[PDB]
């Protein structure tokens, strides 16, 4: 798995590849790992599917009862209510949870939450085996209040060279871009990022 | 912030009375008219739709339930109370039935459990009994056709043809004349929607009569095919260009 | 709180008697009569139906006639579905017996059992007690042919012959008159339907109103048989007997 | 009759008559103020003077929940500090779960389904007090009061106790002659104003002042007592109006 | 007599703390009214701020229960807000298991049991309120749905509540009775709310500033509430023609 | 086991082969692991065989409940739900992998559900120890808008290539097909690719062949009765 | 009067009167004085007998060694409450490593008996008590009763006839204040104060009993010889 | 240690024409010693009959369960359960010992009374149900038990053939293994009469 989640000028984008795998069998080559606890609040998940799947769809119940009682919840209270579940869990989880989300006040967030359930606000964030291979990338190309195109275009190339090294990684780069305009959801195909 | 009631809100009177159903009963006889016939070759449960008021959808109050596929219900009381031991008539079905033997309850099984709900609330602690009175109607492979009655108290008797509520002494008496050991089930009907217009005050037709037969199956409702075994459920809610049809030739 | 609502079910009066017992056997001094005699070579119970109406399906009706296993039967008088809660009860009591032991429950310990359950209700819990006295007809090896009655304050009584519900007292005069020890089933049935006939609150007694049983030691090879009466059955030994 | 022996039985009216009896507690108390103003609230109380050897300033009524909620009670004092414990659980649960601090109609709903669900049974009394409270939250100023019966609405100024009638009288004449709002530190003033005018009610025994606020400018948010010079200059502000 | 201070019979099968609990709704003296439109469903209420010292944006008896579903209230507020709190639980905790957004009439449904037990447990009184839920459901089109202290429920054409109740009623009546439909036919929602104000006018007898009305509205995968401005536009068109 | 789903035009397509095994004996040459939830949805099952049917008839039982309480066809979502979240709680001690498909109001869809309760969607699944050969197949010949008759075709494949080329997987192939507007139709022994050849020889015995020590009637009736 | 069977119901006029019941039994209750300055706090307790040949029932409890109360109704009830204060002052030790404050100690008890006010089934605590203490702010003393009131004071009186000696520290308010220093004089001004209680009997050596805290003194209680020389 | 193989055993059913046959052989050990020669496996709860193989205790267990649910059963629905409904209830109550299960191999057989339809049925230890046209075979010679069924099988075989067929698909499988043997019963099963015969085989 190879995700991540940059803010930039107008809010902030997540990003992953589409690889589940079953040891080195390939059980799902389309998988979506961009997934929405909320409007404008969405994470990418890593580590045990059954684990974040299980996590992310708690999450989106107690921010849907939240919304109901206290109107749109912040994307700082989304990560506290993953990090609750997490590290009170941690003896029976394996989940890397980057939580991505857009506020008007705030505009672009993300938070991390390893393996321990610690919360780590960050510029950006990358996560999943495939992370591993692109630290140093990652770092000497991001800037902050990059433009759309620019961050598209940055995490295009992260995610192309995290497929590349990684066989835990592969297949499409799904992409989900969080700005005040709304929801837009971007796929990128092997042809087109692989010879970059 | 505590449930303190752990004793009996039903007792024994001096008289040997337990006034708590008897009022139950009460309830059962303000309520609206329904009744059963049972044929040879099938039952039938009837009922009026008294709408609470014309801008209401009478269609979306379902007085006559589907509890199992071979077995309906039908009430006279407090329609809230019914809703409930729908509810739980068709979670007990599966849970102490279903679960267990791989097939649905027979007719006189599933009664016997809601029987039992029934007498519970007339003992349990902090509770009063249901106010309803159901008539339960349905087929299985072994006892063939049935038609039981089931109290308050929890006791239920097998009928040939019977009636509870508002006009159940006059339609009794109706069915008494009527009724024999050779009806067709097309003969029940056409009985059962003479005795319930005498009931009725106001319109009587297919939207203000609800009727549900127990009768062939019906493999055309099941949804699926590919199982000789499964033949489709024999339990049929008559629609109201069916109820209208009947009607002409009354 | 809540105590201004509590009946106190389970209290003394003044007399030493228990209040919600008494009004209890009030109840059940209504209910239709069931009689039980038992004889050397077996058990009747008889017993009359309450609710006659030409539309009851007689056949498959069951309120008085109960049986509890394969030698052991009840005759119900009282609240019909309280009768029931006890009698699967009962019916666990006797197959978790058979389950332990590898023998078929003996009548007095499963009867025992039930009478503890009522005793319970009169003592405890602030629950209204069973409005119910059953008539047990049963065998075993140890004491042969048994007849019991218990009732709403869990006391149990062995019997030779016995009536529950309405008119007790002039059944039970009924019997002692025409009651002998070496009496037989064939008689004892004979028994049971004069004096149901003499008792009953009805203008007549027919088919359609009883509810009949037999426990025989008269099976095939010396094995003991319940049998339920049909309502054919009734039908044929009320002629047979004279009453119809 | 009888319908008035037990709580959570309607009469033939449909009236709870044991949470009016509640009422009757509260009306018999001290007064109590609240007053909502630009960027915040002011809370003020009445405190009776029972005798020479109460030690002044020690016998604080005004709570605090978390860091940024005041309440003020008027009515049965135990019951007002119990509703205030159950409402600090509360704010620290949502916190805990939430990151954020409790918004203010959050935290008044917690304390209103509470005070509610003391109405649905007889084995429980309902609240003998009437609570003004709030504070400051990302969506600004925020003051409630919360009656016996779980009822609560939000306010622009809000009365309780013996005083209520004079004080909501002094409370509609500010909203009156002051539409586009009022700074703190006049609330402030006109809150120990409102509670000396509403003294008459309670003018056999002499009485000790104290003032609560939260503002976005004067407290940066946060709930603090009125102590010192500052509450010297609005009890001066007092005393010079009843003259 | 005390078969009237918990939910017993009386002699004649009556439950009197259910009947007690049916007055207590109309304590709050408000009138609601609920419409269907081909797209939308309507809910209006009357708006009532007596103190000046209120703040009138939080005097509300509309709530929205989730995205889909909303709900006015016909009775006191503690009782209106334990019975919103509890129904907007029911309706995540049902999304949470089912794998799909509560439908109106199943909540309905839901919140009517839980005040059945009321009205058969002695320790819980039933709440003074009567729960009219609106939405546009996925499977049924525009619905409206009201439960009250009896545990009773059913979907509705259009319905009204409160203390003139049967005027609105009849009102509506006879509409449906002209136009032989079971609906406003109209396409914008906003012409429904027009339509449900000029109708509760007539019924009522008395014209309504902004301040004075309060209303919901149900469309396709959204329930809102409209401000005072948006009704000021609403009541401007009505008087216009 | 060879289990499979694919969808196609206006529906969704499931297929399973018929062997039971236990280790490598095979014990039974026809068993049915496609299982029914609803009368439009249906679960194909692999893993623990106890445990893939114990699982599916829980969820179907309280399916046909909640389809009763809300008046309502159920959906497959709700299915999916109540199969992950009761397998999830489990933490994969029931050892049961399925493939769920069926019709709905919302539409057609084909999940699959792992036994830790991880779930996917997708428009052509497989599962079980014949997972692979099937997917070769799918991964092959599958393209969007497939008529009902190719897919049928596809499905069958699909099932086909795991019962030759995997030990695990045999005999016959099971066919359900869910289609929208239509009644599911349910196709058992679709494929026979696997009847017994006619045996050489006949191994009937004379009568007396076997040594008897003793005999006797047993009584199964109820009471011999005088 | 219709109202009064149970703590869980109000009267008509607002007044819980099972509280006021039990608020009666401290009027019943025999005499005793808190008072304190700024250095030291000191309680004076007249101790009851039943007859001659009884002892004299105990009326002062220590709850830390920088705290502790006289109590004035139902014996039992001051029993548990001293207790839960023992409790809740070595909870504050063993965690904290911190003396409870003797404001905090009120609040503690204040909540613990409003809980047996709004439930069902239990009583109101059928006791007044008079907390003294030193801490981090100097002296202090409270007085507790069983609605829940706590209340911080300089001086004040519990029990039957304990207005005359309320009345008498009311007057002395300026005078008892300044002594500083001088426990002695301190204790004098309490036993003159609980002096103004008595009718026909008189403080005699095994009747009297005294405790002081303050900034050098731990919590402790002065019972016969040693109280002989106040008399 | 392997529960299944402490005590020994096996057990085999038949379809026929228009009947049933089930069989089981009577060895009861502790792993090697031979402790009883009469311990049958094969049990009836009115016309349903019951085989069970594996752990003796849990084999004793289930009978006396199965009893109980049955009498219960009959008293409740006034008619003696038929096959295809026990198989159910075995299934049923196997797997609510899902994590803790019974170690058992049961195997059902009986002739519905109603349709007249000859029926068997297996199971594994936690409640999968194989339903076969053909023959069910379980116990620690099942291996054995499926090589003599498959070869010596045919459908459609007389009461009197079904008797020979089932009886040698028994002792030439109970020969090749050495916790099965020690004696041999085989139950004929037809509508309305039942023939039990014990078996003269090899005691070692
Ligand atoms: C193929 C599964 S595979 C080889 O993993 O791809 C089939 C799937 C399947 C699903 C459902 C049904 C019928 N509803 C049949 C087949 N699975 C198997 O064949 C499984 N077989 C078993 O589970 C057998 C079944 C018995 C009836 C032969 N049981 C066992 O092998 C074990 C089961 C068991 C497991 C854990 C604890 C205790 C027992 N038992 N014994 N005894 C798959 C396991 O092979
Ligand atoms: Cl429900
Ligand atoms: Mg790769
Ligand atoms: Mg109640
Ligand atoms: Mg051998
Ligand atoms: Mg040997």
């Amino acid at each position: 798995t190879s995700i991540m989640a940059v803010t930039f000028k107008d809010g902030v984008i997540l990003g992953a590849d589409s690889r589940t795998t079953t040891g080195a069998y390939i059980a799902n080559r389309v998988t979506d790992k961009l997934t929405r606890v909320h409007d404008k609040i969405w994470c990418c998940r890593s580590g045990s599917a059954a684990d974040t799947q299980a996590i992310a769809d708690i999450v989106q119940y107690h921010l849907e009862l939240y919304t109901s009682q206290y109107g749109t919840p912040s994307t700082e209270t989304a990560a506290s209510v993953f990090k609750e579940l997490c590290y009170e869990n941690k003896d029976n989880l394996t989940a890397g949870i980057i939580v991505a989300g857009y506020d008007d006040k705030n505009k672009g967030e993300v938070y991390t939450i390893p393996l321990g359930g610690s919360v780590h606000k960050l510029p950006y964030a990358i996560a999943g085996s495939g992370s591993t291979f692109i630290y140093g990338y990652c770092d000497k190309n991001f800037r902050e209040n990059m433009s759309k195109e620019e961050t598209v275009d940055f995490i295009k190339h992260s995610l192309s060279q995290a497929i590349k090294w990684d066989g835990s990684s592969g297949g499409v780069i799904r992409m989900v871009v969080l700005t005040a305009a709304g929801v837009e959801r971007l796929i990128f195909y092997p042809d087109e990022y692989e010879q970059l | 912030m505590t449930d303190r009631y752990s004793f009996s809100l039903t007792t024994f009177s001096p008289s040997g009375k337990l006034g708590q159903i008897d009022y139950a009963l009460t309830a059962v006889k303000q309520g609206v008219t329904s009744l059963g016939i049972k044929a040879t070759n099938g039952v039938v449960i009837a009922t009026e739709k008294k709408s609470s008021s014309p801008l209401a959808m009478s269609e979306t109050l379902s007085k006559v339930s589907l509890l199992t596929p071979d077995i309906g219900a039908v009430y006279s009381g407090m329609g809230p109370d019914y809703r409930v031991l729908v509810d739980k008539s068709r979670k007990v079905a599966h849970t102490s039935y279903k679960r267990i033997y791989g097939e649905y309850p027979p007719t006189k099984l599933l009664v016997s459990e809601v029987a039992k709900i029934m007498q519970e609330a007339t003992q349990s602690g902090g509770v009063r009994p249901f106010g309803v009175s159901l008539l339960i109607a349905g087929h299985d492979e072994f006892n063939g056709f049935s038609l039981y009655q089931v109290d308050p108290s929890g006791s239920y008797f097998p009928w040939k043809a019977t009636a509870i509520g508002k006009g159940s002494v006059a339609a009794k008496t109706f069915l008494e004349k009527r009724w024999n050991d050779e009806l067709e089930l097309e003969d029940a009907i056409h009985i059962a929607l003479l005795t319930l217009k005498e009931s009725v005050e106001g319109e009587f037709n297919g939207d203000t009569i609800e009727l549900a037969i127990i009768g062939d199956e019906n493999p055309d409702l099941l949804g699926y095919t590919g199982i000789p075994t499964d033949k489709g459920p024999r339990f049929r809610k008559l629609t109201s260009q069916e109820i209208n049809d009947r009607l002409e030739a009354l | 709180g809540s105590r201004r609502y509590d009946s106190r079910t389970t209290i003394f009066s003044p007399e030493g008697r228990l209040y919600q017992v008494e009004y209890a056997l009030e109840s059940i001094s209504h209910a239709g009569t069931a009689i039980g005699i038992m004889a050397s070579d077996g058990i009747v119970l008889a017993a009359e139906r309450k609710v006659t109406s030409t539309l009851l399906e007689q056949d498959t009706s069951t309120e008085k006639l109960y049986k509890l296993n394969d030698k052991i039967a009840v005759a119900v008088a009282g609240l019909t579905a309280d009768a029931e809660i006890l009698i699967n009860t009962a019916r666990i009591h006797a197959q978790n017996y058979l389950k332990t032991y590898n023998e078929d429950i003996p009548v007095e310990i499963l009867v025992r059992r039930l009478s503890d359950i009522k005793q319970g209700y009169t003592q405890h819990g602030g629950l209204r007690p069973f409005g119910v006295s059953f008539i047990y007809a049963g065998y075993d090896d140890r004491y042969g042919y048994q007849l019991y009655t218990s009732n709403p304050s869990g006391n149990y009584t062995g019997w030779k012959a016995i009536s529950v519900g309405a008119n007790t007292s002039a059944a039970q005069t009924l019997l002692q008159m025409d009651y002998k020890d070496d009496m037989k089933v064939d008689d004892a049935i004979e028994l049971a339907l004069k004096t149901l006939s003499k008792t009953t609150d009805s203008s007549a007694l027919t088919y359609d109103r009883l509810e009949f049983a037999t426990i025989r030691k008269g099976a095939n090879d010396g094995e003991v048989y319940q049998k339920i009466f049909k309502p054919q059955e009734i039908k044929d030994i009320l002629v047979k007997t004279g009453i119809t | 009759t009888g319908y008035d022996l037990s709580n959570s039985v309607f009469s033939p009216d449909g009236r709870n008559f044991q949470v009016e009896y509640a009422v009757k507690a509260v009306e018999n108390g001290t007064t109590s103020i609240g007053i909502k103003c630009n960027d915040g609230v002011v809370f003020a109380v009445e405190k009776l003077i029972t005798s020479k050897l109460l030690v002044p300033q020690k016998n604080v009524k005004i709570q605090v929940v978390d860091r940024h909620i005041g309440c003020v009670y008027s009515g049965l004092i135990p019951d007002g500090r119990h509703l205030v414990n159950r409402g600090r659980e509360e704010a620290a649960s949502f916190k805990k779960l939430y990151k954020t601090p409790i918004p203010i109609p959050a935290f008044a709903d917690r304390l209103g389904q509470y005070v509610q669900a003391h109405t649905l049974y007889n084995s429980v009394r309902p609240f003998g007090v009437s609570t003004i409270f709030g504070g400051v939250d990302k969506n600004g100023a925020h003051l409630y009061m919360l009656e016996p019966s779980g009822s609560y609405w939000g306010y622009k100024g809000a009365a309780t106790g013996k005083g209520r009638q004079s004080a909501k009288a002094e409370l509609e004449k500010l909203v009156d002659h002051h539409p586009e709002g009022l700074s703190a530190r006049e609330a402030v003033k006109q809150a120990a104003k409102i509670i000396y005018l509403a003294h008459e009610d309670n003018k056999e025994k002499d009485f000790e002042l104290e003032i609560s606020w939260c503002s976005l400018s004067e407290t940066n948010g946060l709930h603090k007592f009125v102590k010192g010079d500052l509450l010297q200059e609005a009890i001066d502000f007092a005393q010079k109006e009843i003259n | 007599g005390y078969d009237r201070h918990i939910t017993i019979f009386s002699p004649e099968g009556r439950l009197y703390q259910v009947e007690y609990a049916f007055k207590a709704t109309n304590q709050t003296n408000i009138n609601s009214l609920a419409v269907r439109g081909k797209d939308c469903t309507v809910v209006i209420s009357q708006k009532k701020v007596p103190d000046k010292l209120l703040d009138p944006t939080t005097v509300s008896y509309i709530f929205c229960i989730s995205r889909t579903i909303g709900m006015v209230v016909n009775g006191p507020i503690p009782d209106a807000r334990n019975a919103a709190l509890r129904a907007k639980a029911e309706a995540a905790e049902f999304r949470y298991k089912y794998g799909y957004d509560m439908p109106c009439d199943v909540l309905a449904k839901r919140m009517a049991n839980l005040s059945q037990i009321y009205t058969q447990r002695a320790y819980m009184r039933p709440l003074g309120v009567i729960l009219t839920f609106v939405s546009v459901d996925e499977e049924l089109g525009p619905s409206i749905y009201k439960t009250d202290p009896a545990g009773y429920y059913v979907g509705y054409k259009a319905t009204a509540t409160g203390p003139k109740q049967q005027e609105i009623t009849t009102n509506l009546e006879n509409h449906f009775k002209k136009s032989k439909i079971d609906h406003i036919n109209e396409e914008s929602w906003e012409k429904v709310v027009e339509f449900a104000i000029t109708h509760m006018i007539d019924a009522l007898g008395t014209e309504f500033s902004k301040n004075d009305l309060e209303v919901g509205v149900a469309t396709k995968d959204k329930f809102f509430t409209l401000s005072a401005e948006n009704i000021e536009e609403r009541l401007v068109a009505i008087a216009e023609q | 086991t060879t289990i499979a789903g694919l969808v196609f035009q206006d529906g969704v397509i499931l297929g399973a082969d018929t062997r039971a095994t236990n280790d490598s004996v095979v014990a039974d040459k026809s068993c049915e692991k496609i299982h029914f939830i609803a009368p439009k949805i249906y679960c194909c099952g692999a893993g623990v065989a106890a445990d893939a049917e114990a699982v599916t008839q829980l969820i179907g039982s309280n399916i046909e409940l909640h389809s009763l309480y809300t008046s309502r066809e159920p959906r497959v979502v709700s299915a999916l739900q109540m199969l992950k979240q009761h397998l999830f709680k489990y933490q994969g001690h029931i050892g049961a992998y399925l493939i769920v498909a069926g019709v709905d109001p919302t539409g057609s869809h084909l999940f699959s559900i792992h036994a830790h309760g991880s779930t996917d969607v997708g428009y052509y699944l497989s599962l079980g120890s014949g997972s692979l050969a099937a997917m070769a197949v799918l991964e092959s010949h599958w393209k969007q808008d497939l008529t009902k008759e190719e897919a049928i075709k596809l499905a069958s494949d699909a099932i086909q290539a795991g019962i030759w080329n995997d030990l695990g997987s045999g005999s016959n192939v099971d066919v359900c097909v869910m289609e929208i507007g239509k009644d599911a139709e349910y196709l058992r022994n679709y494929l026979t690719p696997n009847v017994r050849e006619e045996k050489q020889k006949s191994y009937k015995f004379p009568r007396g062949t076997t040594a008897v020590l003793k005999e006797s009637i047993v009584n199964i009736c109820d009471i011999q009765e005088e | 009067n219709n109202y009064d069977g149970d703590t869980v119901t109000f009267s008509p006029t607002g007044r819980l009167f099972q509280v006021e019941y039990a608020l009666e039994a401290i009027k019943q209750g025999s005499v005793t004085v808190g008072l304190r300055s700024n250095t030291h706090a000191v309680l004076v307790a007249l101790k009851r007998n039943a007859d001659e040949l009884s002892s004299y029932q105990k009326k002062i409890i220590k709850c830390d060694e920088h705290m502790g109360l006289s109590l004035a109704g139902l014996a039992p009830d001051a029993r548990v409450l001293s207790n839960y204060l023992r409790q809740q002052c070595n909870y504050s030790s063993l965690v904290f490593n911190r003396k409870l404050a003797v404001e905090r100690a009120g609040h503690l008890l204040c909540d613990k008996a409003q809980k047996n006010t709004q439930s069902y089934g239990g009583r109101p605590y059928g006791v007044g008590l008079l907390i003294i203490g030193y801490d981090k702010s100097g002296a202090h003393l409270l007085e507790f009763q069983p609605s829940g009131n706590v209340t911080e004071l300089y001086g004040t009186a519990i029990g039957a006839r304990s207005q005359g000696a309320k009345t008498y520290l009311e007057r002395t308010l300026d005078t008892f204040i300044k002594i500083d220093g001088n426990p002695d004089e301190l204790i004098k001004a309490g036993v003159e104060a609980i002096s103004q209680s008595l009718r026909d009997e008189s403080l005699t050596v095994d009747n009297l009993s005294i405790a002081i805290v303050g900034k050098d003194t731990p919590f402790t209680i002065y019972d016969g010889e040693a109280v002989a020389k106040y008399i | 240690s392997d529960p299944s193989s402490i005590n020994g055993g096996i057990v085999v059913a038949m379809t026929g024409k228009d009947c049933v046959a089930i069989a089981c052989d009577l060895r009861l050990g502790s792993q090697s010693l031979g402790v009883s020669n009469k311990f049958e496996k094969i049990f009836h709860y009115g016309h349903v009959f019951l085989g069970i193989t594996g752990l003796a205790t849990d084999v004793t267990t289930l009978n006396e369960m199965f009893r109980y649910k049955t009498n219960l059963y009959k008293l409740k629905e006034e008619r003696a359960i038929e096959p295809e409904t026990f198989t159910q209830l075995v299934s049923s109550s196997l797997y609510e010992r899902r994590f803790g299960p019974y170690f058992v191999g049961p195997v059902v057989a009986g002739i519905n009374s109603k349709s007249g339809k000859p029926f068997i049925a297996g199971f594994d230890l936690i409640g999968c149900i194989d339903e076969a046209k053909d023959f069910i075979v379980s116990g620690t010679a099942s291996d054995q038990l499926f090589g003599m069924c498959e070869s010596l099988y045919e459908p459609n075989l007389e009461p009197e053939d079904l008797f020979e067929t089932i009886s040698q698909a028994l002792l030439n499988a109970a020969d090749r293994d050495a916790l099965s043997g020690w004696g041999a019963v085989v139950y004929i099963i037809k509508k309305d009469e039942v023939v039990k015969r014990y078996l003269k085989m090899r005691q070692d």
